[PDB]
């Protein structure tokens, strides 16, 4: 029934968040985006003045309504440079609101769309994905949606793993996923064949996203979903337009992370050793990139 | 920008 699995969700939430309302110390609730889950706002600490963001989804309007758990519990036990802080969650209503930290660098996709990055740039944001994987890989947790619109930046050049929604877990008891998660564009083909899956699927993720950073796009971006999820799942692996300009480290990393078997695909501690991430530039390199300075 | 799936 709807009901029977509705209020018995609304009641395991309302346990696993924070009691009470947050706009007992928050004002000035403006909407700043808008994403799959729900929408997202700023909002002002009345004491201090300072500026959070907060998350708010709708329970009613979840496809998926039991993957609402991770919104809250992977930003709690997996807190990390290289990971969105998360301060407090709330039930609101039939909403979910999470209040984390408010990221002024905007999404990696606001970059990689208008100009292009330079190999020590691109290291950069590989290096904090990658440190960001491996704790989470280490403890089973898939993420499952890695791409440009997930990477976050602060005002300052760091750089942030974000949306953890869409998480898995695997275990010694559950080796591997089964489920159809992710975006498109970004999906691994083991995944989008249906067949058993496991962490593997975030590391070829990340390769589509050093397309994204490389060229604009991910490959067959200008296909239907659905159509260039078959392309994905039968095509070869796919290539950089034009390789004449890239460096051989960048051709080796991308060579470990778009490997079409999953069991010869590199792992995320393999890749924080390579070679290409002692490129990586400061934060300081990733300024110049963001809106305010182009 | 393109959105995900579930199911
Ligand atoms: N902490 C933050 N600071 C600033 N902007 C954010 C923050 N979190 C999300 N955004 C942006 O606000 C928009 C909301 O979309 P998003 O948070 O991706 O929803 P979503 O797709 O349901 N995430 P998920 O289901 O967990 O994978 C996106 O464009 C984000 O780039």
């Amino acid at each position: 029934p709807q009901r029977v699995s509705h209020e018995q969700f609304r009641a395991a939430l309302q346990l696993v968040v924070d009691p009470g309302d947050p706009r007992s110390y928050l004002d000035n609730f403006i909407k700043i985006g808008e994403g799959s889950t729900g929408i997202v706002c700023i909002a002002t600490v009345r004491s201090s003045g300072k500026l959070v963001a907060v998350k708010k989804m709708d329970l009613r309007k979840q496809q998926r309504r039991e993957l609402l758990f991770n919104e809250v519990v992977i930003m709690r036990d997996y807190q990390h440079e290289n990971v969105v802080e998360m301060y407090n969650s709330y039930l609101v209503g039939d909403e979910l609101w999470v209040v984390m930290e408010f990221l002024e660098g905007g999404a990696l996709t606001d970059i990689v769309t208008h100009t292009r990055m330079n190999e020590e740039q691109i290291a950069a944001v590989c290096l904090a994905v990658l440190q960001a994987l491996s704790v989470l890989h280490a403890q089973g947790v898939i993420h499952r949606d890695i791409k440009s619109d997930s990477i976050l930046l602060t005002h300052d050049g760091r750089v942030k793993l974000s949306d953890f929604g869409f998480c898995a877990q695997v275990s010694k008891e559950v080796p591997r996923r089964k489920s159809l998660v992710g975006t498109p564009y970004w999906m691994a083909p083991e995944l989008i064949s249906r067949l058993p899956y496991g962490p593997e699927v975030d590391i070829w993720s990340l390769g589509i996203m050093v397309i994204e950073m490389v060229d604009g796009e991910p490959p067959y971006f200008n296909e239907p979903p659905l159509k260039a999820m078959k392309m994905i799942r039968d095509n070869l692996p796919p290539r950089l337009k034009n390789l004449h300009k890239v460096s051989p480290s960048l051709k080796g990393f991308l060579d470990r992370l778009l490997v079409r078997d999953p069991a010869q695909r590199a792992t995320a501690a393999e890749l924080l050793k390579h070679p290409f991430l002692a490129k990586a530039g400061p934060p300081a390199s990733i300024v110049p990139l963001m809106r305010q300075n182009r | 920008r393109p959105k995900p799936l579930v199911d």
